[PDB]
């Protein structure tokens, strides 16, 4: 089963997506969104907490399905710690690039989830010995769902900057780990 | 409206 840090992010996913239907998604974002305002620049939790935000049913479940599979995977080979640093770096960045190419106004594990499947990927395949690898129907499966935001398939509006700055991240990370 | 990472 899922470890600690894989099972409190999805608890942590939903808590908020339950206070989004409750409290309705924009009195929530006045809380856990990117700071939108120079007044709430030293709020440190809104640089990350963008992250735990979903606006729609297919949104959550698909992040949280990849979350569920490659944060689990991550966790049972190289250890809870490793997740959370991964998590962190690509919550951070995701936001930092997104906000700079469209404004605050965003939110979903995503850059998260694509950094864990550049990362899973990448060090499959440059480091073997690591004991975790992105298998063949996985990396198909990633690819169309890259594919699909890059050109908008769904449709919503996609947090573009987020996502690949995710995938940047995790293949990065991959690459040093990997040495 | 919001975007979806
Ligand atoms: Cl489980």
């Amino acid at each position: 089963r899922a470890g600690p840090v894989t099972w409190v992010m999805m608890i942590a996913c939903v808590v908020v997506f339950i206070a989004m239907q409750i409290l309705g998604d924009q009195e929530v974002m006045l809380w856990l969104a990117w700071p939108f305002d120079p007044t709430l620049k030293f709020e440190f939790w809104r640089y990350f907490t963008h992250a735990l935000m979903h606006f729609s049913l297919m949104h959550i479940l698909f992040n949280l399905l990849w979350w569920w599979y490659l944060g689990g995977a991550v966790e049972k080979r190289l250890g809870s710690g490793k997740l959370i640093v991964i998590t962190l770096i690509s919550a951070l960045l995701s936001g930092y690039v997104q906000q700079k190419f469209s404004g605050p106004w965003f939110g979903g594990l995503s850059g998260v989830v694509y950094a864990l499947m550049g990362y899973v990927w990448l060090r499959g395949e440059r480091d073997p010995q690591s004991g975790i690898y992105l298998q063949r129907g996985l990396i198909i499966f990633a690819l169309i769902w890259i594919v699909a935001g890059w050109f908008d398939l769904f449709g919503m509006s996609m947090a573009n900057g987020a996502h690949i700055a995710g995938l940047a991240v995790g293949l990065a990370m991959a690459f040093v780990d990997s040495l | 409206r919001v975007r979806h990472a």
